[PDB]
RNA sequence: ACUAAUCGAACCAUCUAGUAGCUGGUUCCUGCCGAAGUUUCCCUCAGGAUAGCAGAAGCUCGUAUCAGUUUUAUGAGGUAAAGCGAAUGAUUAGAGGUUCCGGGGUCACCUUGACCUAUUCUCAAACUUUAAAUAUGUAAGAAGUCCUUGUUACUUAAUUGAACGUGGACAUUUGAAUGAAGAGCUUUUAGUGGGCCAUUUUUGGUAAGCAGAACUGGCGAUGCGGGAUGAACC
RNA sequence: UGUCAGGUGGGGAGUUUGGCUGGGGCGGCACAUCUGUUAAACGAUAACGCAGAUGUCCUAAGGGGGGCUCAUGGAGAACAGAAAUCUCCAGUAGAACAAAAGGGUAAAAGCCCCCUUGAUUUUGAUUUUCAGUGUGAAUACAAACCAUGAAAGUGUGGCCUAUCGAUCCUUUAGUCCCUCGGAAUUUGAGGCUAGAGGUGCCAGAAAAGUUACCACAGGGAUAACUGGCUUGUGGCAGUCAAGCGUUCAUAGCGACAUUGCUUUUUGAUUCUUCGAUGUCGGCUCUUCCUAUCAUACCGAAGCAGAAUUCGGUAAGCGUU
RNA sequence: GGUUGCGGCCAUAUCUACCAGAAAGCACCGUUUCCCGUCCGAUCAACUGUAGUUAAGCUGGUAAGAGCCUGACCGAGUAGUGUAGUGGGUGACCAUACGCGAAACUCAGGUGCUGCAAUCU
């Protein structure tokens, strides 16, 4: 009892009719798979600006 | 039976052009990348460590992790009925600056030129970019230019 | 025949009533009602939309 | 070409519009080709089609222009203050075009009313069908479907 | 395959963590060492009637096992696994490759 | 015995030439492709007829083989062996493949064919131009042995060269051509002079 | 074989409404929406789980992050075609030179085989110097541009950079076209997971109303006018 | 005699005795994978499609550095030659790089020499397969400790693309940490972290046959029969004409080729039928077709007659 | 403008043959005590710019040169290809309509350009 293997017939109608969506982008993008040596510092550098303007702005 | 091995079906993509194999130059070495930078992936057969995967040949991304030897670009890769965020860590050689980019980076900046250019005086100095026009009316002159020309040539063997 | 590019006769997927049958809100719903409508302040479009809202959509404060 | 037929809001048969010439829609026209037959649009085949079959885009709702105060309305924002104000924007293609095209609803003809003069439609104007660009005869086509 | 039965390599033994010399052996498993939970376990439900109660593995395919090798640091005495791929043949420091011999003989 | 023609008449299949993917290949019938006065010179024959198909189809080596006997024994037959170099242009690179349920079909060599086009020449005769009817009529007896429409052409070229009569003529007044084995070599307006002094010393006149 | 018309394990009652991925059936109306025969895994192939397609409940907002489309700009590809007096591998034919195991023939040879040199005929799904069309990636801005100076334990010979910032300037032609039917987001669950047909590309096969793929459109799930007749054609 | 222990025990009991598949079985593995092609120039893509390969091998064939340049050809030097050692010239790689194929590599990724163990520790992140799960493999780091080199740098196994494995259980290494629940000590045991012992039907049951005495649920998802498609093969025709026929291609034949027809062969397919269309042959009886054996009338002959052979109209009528 | 050092693109730069090159630089060259490496100061190392030579390297020029590079209404809007038709044809295939569009071929031109620093009748 032979049947169909494989056919990516419907595949395409099937993935557009919900409208094939982009990854919808953000400001401040996760620093997943950044460089540790650079987020480690960044960490120092956020901190420091963060009490520039609390000293100045208050 | 199968093969999908990692690198299967890339017999001609990851070739070397002709007569252009041998060591890398040094200017895919001193191009300086940063993130949020606009790149091309194109693989090089001469370098096997930090190697696309064949998808990403052909495909542009952004720059979001800059390392000693390599580059992190993000690619969107539609998986399904959606686009999936997709992170390579690839060397300087497998990558090049998109041109598409720059000349875009100029016309900001040529933007900028008419708009100041404009702020004194002559407002509205068409910023953007306009699709080809219908050709206006013109006058052609047969002055040295009267027309001739033949009809349909018959049909002669050639051989 | 019309080539549709949305569906059709589709419902807008808010609520327009509360599912309650309180009788007293549905008062306070035909008061917001009126003054939704009657002035042009859109915190009583605000205030009518919560009316309309479910128990988990509207969490204690 | 399906898609680019809900583009051009062309989304049933007999259906019209107005298309500004540029090269990013001159494709566009080439990729429905088949489908449509279209041509250049004389001022008297506008008038006519703007006065007998014109509709305004209000609020989402196809609503009969009949009168000059709905398009002032609507339009004069951009200056167009009458159905001849409107008219004007198309057969001179004006700086607010897109506003003024797209404000009116896509054009509802009937069939023509001495038929398509063909045996076959789904040919090209060229080769004896009715679709393609069939430029200066469009005009004849639109009044026997107006 | 041939590796030496001497090593410098990474022990952290916390007080070298750092490259040490260590000695190379293979590992052996161990004596089953009945009173072990499962031991504990199986006989009793092997106990009595009912027959096999567990499965019995026959249907191997490896023709070979991995190799693991201890490694001793030689100064605080600690040790290390290291699995190597597998291989069918495995001696411990023997004949080292010559490659100026002259074939004679 | 054989397969009729009728099976592996059509192009319907890939280019399949013998290669390190065969290794059991048959050997084409057709062994010999020139025939006739092989050895004459240019000048010799300047008329040529080309036996020319009409079809995108397949013609076996066993076609090629008896429409050239046919070809060239109605030539001997009637002018003589040396008034003619027939060569045959097509070559049967192609091999027919033959299954003989559907399990594990996939053939065996069969033969060889040669894979025509429309306008692909089969046979090229070059002759004086008093025997133009004989190379004819041999060509025109040679399209029964075959399948598909052919079409006699009379070549406007001088014999088996690229040029024209009046281009081979005009070039050959000048030392721009040199008699050679069974082609010519023309003379180029490139390369060293000191080559082209002592290859065509006839010309420089 | 026979063991009460019962025999390759009688009859009666109970466990027992034994299990069944298998067959059959599954009962009122109207309204709206509306599929799949495909992905991965499974002692899996007449089944299920999973993702997809679908409904419902909506929620946050109010014309936008957008788009089965084009343009502009910039990438990528190695198929159609083409090429073999270009590489690899096949392949026809003579020319010229040459020297060794090659030709009996000097004791230097019209009537020679390789090899080299310039030509010549024809080819390649697992060849290629070239190389399309169609298809395909990215970008076309306020999350932007420019100026000045603040943080850092990173980095630099060095505020030199890196990243993120303070403050200031720029606006409806704000940085192509067209459209936008509201846009985004979440939960939950049905059915389905036998497909088949047509154009074009394409594999096996002599072929098939054959078997197997790619893109799309359909039938299934669909009546209507036409092809007398017919699931798919117009 | 009773209990336990070892053996024996189809006499008897219970159960098992894969899957894909142009039906099933046999064969094979298309069941986990790798290379090229099919594959239609992003990616993805099937068949028991094509050409092949994997379950290994390596203390170097891993890592670093230095020096050098390979295959082949030519010209030379006592035996010594097409050839054994030495010398020079040319040489874009035509070599070599463990193993298939593809890609890559020339002051190297090849050869030789020197040093070495980065084939090490601790985690997260990423790519392929993909559900964006697992496994395998790989990529860039970070924090250590090292190797090498003058140094920059390189190195987290093999130049790249394959070379492999859950739960339960056992076992080892580490911490020398947690628990044994009345409190301690010491054995023992149980935990945590990281490996190994293996499932190749490779996301991983523990498994022999036979039934022609057979049963059930079903299946026309699937064979054996008729019918339907095709016509390789079977059969029946045609075109060309090298030749046979004393001479003469075509009276009669006819090579090498090539175009068809038929569905009374056999293959091929699996569309219908598995809540069943009675499966061979013969007898009996009717009818139909023509590709005509006889009969009627003819045309041709290498037809003198006789007898024959070829061909036409023709299925009316017969064919034991 | 020549030359040297370090380069960028990597033949318009390569290859073959033959000619020129003042000055400077580069080079060949001379030597073996030390550091160093060899069977061999050939290479590599060191030492003196001294005893000498542009012969070679190098640079440039010459060639109806090979190769390479650029362009062409050169071939050719040809082959091919997207879309369409109840188009043709028994078919193989082909034509037309709206678009995109090659390679070989044939000609013409060319044979490195340039950055930083130093130096030169
Ligand atoms: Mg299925
Ligand atoms: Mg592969
Ligand atoms: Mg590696
Ligand atoms: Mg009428
Ligand atoms: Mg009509
Ligand atoms: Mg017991
Ligand atoms: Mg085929
Ligand atoms: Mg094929
Ligand atoms: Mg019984
Ligand atoms: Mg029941
Ligand atoms: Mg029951
Ligand atoms: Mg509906
Ligand atoms: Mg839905
Ligand atoms: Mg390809
Ligand atoms: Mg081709
Ligand atoms: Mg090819
Ligand atoms: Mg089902
Ligand atoms: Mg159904
Ligand atoms: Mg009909
Ligand atoms: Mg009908
Ligand atoms: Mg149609
Ligand atoms: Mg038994
Ligand atoms: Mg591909
Ligand atoms: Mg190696
Ligand atoms: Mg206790
Ligand atoms: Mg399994
Ligand atoms: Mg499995
Ligand atoms: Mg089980
Ligand atoms: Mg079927
Ligand atoms: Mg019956
Ligand atoms: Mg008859
Ligand atoms: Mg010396
Ligand atoms: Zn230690």
């Amino acid at each position: 009892a032979k049947s169909k293997n494989h056919t990516a017939h419907n595949q395409t109608r099937k993935a557009h009719r919900n409208g094939i969506k982009k990854p919808k982008t953000y400001k401040y993008p996760s620093l997943k798979g950044v460089d540790p040596k650079f987020r480690r510092n960044h960490k120092h550098a956020l901190h420091g600006t963060a009490k520039a303007l609390a000293a100045a702005k208050k | 039976g199968k093969s999908h091995g990692y690198r299967s079906r890339t017999r001609y993509m990851f070739q070397r052009d002709f007569r252009k194999h041998g060591a890398v130059h040094l200017s895919t070495y001193l191009k300086v990348y940063k993130v949020g930078d606009i790149v091309d992936i194109k693989a090089n057969g001469s370098i096997q460590k930090g190697m696309p995967h064949k998808f990403y040949q052909g495909k542009t991304g952004v720059v979001y992790n800059v390392t000693k030897s390599s580059v992190g670009v993000i690619i969107n890769k539609m998986v399904g009925n959606r686009y999936l965020e997709k992170r390579l860590n690839l060397r300087v050689e497998h990558i090049k600056h998109s041109k598409c980019r720059q000349e875009f980076l100029e016309r900001v900046k040529a933007n900028a030129a008419k708009r100041a250019e404009a702020k004194a005086q002559g407002v509205a100095v068409q910023l953007k970019r306009q699709p080809a026009q219908p050709r206006e009316s013109r006058i052609v002159s047969t002055e040295g230019n009267v027309p001739q020309t033949l009809a349909p040539v018959p049909y002669e063997t050639f051989i | 025949g019309i080539d549709h590019t949305s569906k059709q006769h589709k419902r807008s997927g808010h609520r327009t009533a509360p599912k309650s049958d309180n009788v007293y809100l549905k008062l306070l719903v035909k008061l917001y009602t009126f003054l939704a409508r009657r002035t042009d302040a859109p915190f009583n479009k605000v205030v009518l939309k919560a009316l309309f809202l479910s128990k988990i959509n509207r969490p204690p404060v | 070409p399906r898609k680019v037929l809900q583009l051009l809001r062309l989304t049933r048969i007999n259906s019209g519009t107005f298309v500004k010439v540029t090269k990013a829609t001159l494709e566009l026209l080439k990729l429905i080709e088949p489908y449509v037959a279209y041509g250049y649009p004389s001022y008297s085949t506008i008038r006519q089609l703007v006065y007998k079959r014109g509709f305004g885009k209000i609020n989402k709702q196809r609503v009969p222009l009949s009168d000059n105060a709905i398009i002032e309305a609507n339009l004069g924002k951009y200056g167009i203050l009458s159905i001849d104000d409107l008219i004007h924007e198309i057969i001179t293609v004006g700086p607010h075009f897109k506003q003024a095209n797209n404000f009116l609803w896509p054009f509802k003809l009937s069939n023509p009313s001495g038929g398509w003069g063909v045996p076959r439609k789904f040919k090209h104007f060229i080769q004896g069908g009715s679709f393609g660009n069939r430029e200066e005869f469009i005009n004849k086509l639109v009044k026997s479907m107006n | 395959v041939n590796v030496p039965k001497t090593r410098k390599t990474y022990c952290k033994g916390k007080t070298c963590r750092k490259h040490t010399q260590h000695k190379v052996t293979q590992y052996k498993a161990g004596k089953a060492s009945l009173f072990a939970q499962g031991k504990r376990r199986y006989d009793r439900k092997q106990s009595g009637f009912g027959g096999q109660t567990k499965p019995v593995f026959h249907k191997k395919a490896k023709t070979t096992k991995k190799v693991v090798l201890r490694l001793e640091c030689v100064k605080c005495k600690t040790r290390a696994q290291l699995t190597l791929k597998r291989c069918k043949h495995f001696e411990l420091g023997g004949e080292k490759k010559q490659k100026g011999q002259a074939l004679q003989f | 015995a054989r397969r009729p023609a009728r099976c592996y008449r059509y192009q319907k299949n890939k280019p399949y030439p013998k290669s390190r993917y065969n290794r059991a290949v048959p050997d084409s019938k057709i062994r010999i492709y020139d025939l006739g006065k092989k050895k004459a010179t240019v000048d010799e024959f300047p008329l040529c007829v080309h036996l020319v198909s009409n079809e995108l189809e397949q013609l076996s080596s066993e076609a090629l083989e008896a429409a050239r006997i046919c070809a060239n024994k109605y030539m001997t037959t009637v002018s003589g062996r040396d008034a003619f170099h027939l060569r045959v242009r097509v070559h049967p690179f192609h091999v027919l493949r033959i299954n003989k349920g559907m399990r594990g079909a996939w053939g065996k060599p069969h033969g060889l064919a040669a894979r025509v086009d429309i306008g692909q020449i089969i046979f090229s005769v070059r002759t004086k131009d008093s025997n133009k009817d004989v190379v004819v009529e041999g060509l025109r007896r040679a399209r029964y042995k075959f399948p598909g429409q052919q079409k006699i052409i009379l070549s406007k070229k001088w014999g088996f060269t690229n040029l024209d009569r009046p281009e081979y003529l005009k070039k050959r007044e000048a030392g721009e051509v040199k008699d050679d084995g069974a082609f010519v070599k023309f003379l180029s307006k490139k390369g060293s002079l000191e080559n082209n002094i002592r290859e065509f010393p006839e010309y420089f006149a």
